[PDB]
């Protein structure tokens, strides 16, 4: 419902940056790097849901989720 | 401009003012057990019922009829009347009670064809 | 004065039918993107 | 002398524990409120009138 | 009897948990609240009030 | 019978997380509100009164 | 039928963050509010009385 | 006197279609800048 009060706590909205290498073909995979942007104390072992990765173009050409690795 | 050749005095007025509106309201509150008299292809269940009850001078027959989906019945195996689909809801009596509230033929033909 | 026909404000259709979306290709992956623009 | 008839039907499961029901709990519900006697022939229409409430213009 | 038709096209992620959808969600709204009997014919103006309404100058 | 009838050109990121925009976020709005019926009928001036609202000189 | 009509030229480092500019900020403001229909025809001074405001001695 | 044709304040076209834009080039970047002012 629109009109409701979500407190979670195991949820964090982050940025996920990422190169795309040269003659990249669909089906290959590459390193993300997964930053927090807002107020989230940790990202330790955190798994990060579907996620498309726009250019500068707004148009996706990657599709990023895995499991973080945090140094600890 | 003597003798009154350019002396001049006008008025002019136009108005106009229409309007117009309609409204409509109906109200049912009651409580009818109705019987599923076909299971449909998705589950869903058509149901029809029917009440008479003749007191004193008269009888009133509430009909009622429409699909149920099945999630939407409660525990107590009720479902409100405005989440079934094509609901079919008759309220009516005979008697000279019900016939004290028909017009007569002739009101009933100048409803229609009086010009005014 | 009523009777008179008149040309809406709106004119033309006011609906468009969803256009079924191309054929996913047979590439082995799930996301499949139409002709993008 | 006044006859209240019932019938319907009843689902097991809708009775309670001192075995009652109640009447909106019945599918085919037909209750009846009747009675004879010049107390109810003191309230049905006059066949002049009840002719006159079915055929008179107005 | 009254008649309440709707029609319409309803986008699926706008269906609340209750199933049930608001009617400003829906695209190509059609409502229609209409009625029969003489409680209707009594709402409908006369032939001649209806030719005067269009055709009287003022 | 009402008809409510919107036109026009909305660009995507002013349309809120409820899949909804105001009206003035709209380059080429486009609203028409009207209706047919003798309600309307009754709310349009007769041709005669019509014609000297535009011909009469005062 | 009322038309809203306007133009003008815009800076660009005048638009605010909600893509939006108040018109005192339009170096060629044109700004138009008009209509059509009986209501604005109820609005046109008859010619007669538009001859006389220009033509009568006082 | 109302039905006497007039020329609006703000003359011409009150729209604009959005110009289609130019094919990028095969230079192996996604940023692509149109004909720069």
């Amino acid at each position: 419902p629109t009109g409701t009060n979500m407190q979670l706590k195991n949820v964090a909205a982050v940025m996920v940056t990422a190169s795309y290498p040269p003659f990249a073909r669909q089906g290959q995979t590459i390193d993300v790097v997964v930053s927090s942007m807002g107020n989230a104390k940790s990202l330790r072992g955190g798994t990060l849901l579907m996620t498309p990765l726009k250019g500068v173009d707004s148009q996706v050409y990657a599709l990023a989720q895995g499991n973080i690795l945090v140094g600890g | 401009f003597g003798n009154s050749r350019a002396d001049m005095e006008a008025s002019g007025g136009n108005s106009f003012n229409g309007k117009g509106g309609a409204n409509a309201s109906n109200t049912f509150s009651g409580t009818l057990t109705v019987t599923v008299d076909q299971v449909l292809a998705n589950g869903n269940l058509h149901v029809v019922g029917e009440k008479q009850i003749a007191i004193n001078q008269g009888t009133e027959f509430i009909r009622f009829s429409g699909v149920v989906n099945p999630r939407t019945i409660s525990g107590s195996n009720s479902v409100p009347s405005t989440q079934v689909a094509d609901a079919r809801i008759e309220y009516v009596g005979n008697g000279y009670i019900n016939e004290a509230q028909n017009m007569g033929w002739l009101q009933r033909f100048f409803l229609n064809l009086s010009p005014m | 004065c009523a009777w008179i026909p008149a040309k809406p404000l709106v004119q033309g259709a006011t609906t468009a039918q969803p256009i079924p979306g191309p054929v996913p290709v047979a590439n082995g992956s799930i996301f499949q993107s139409a002709q993008p623009i």
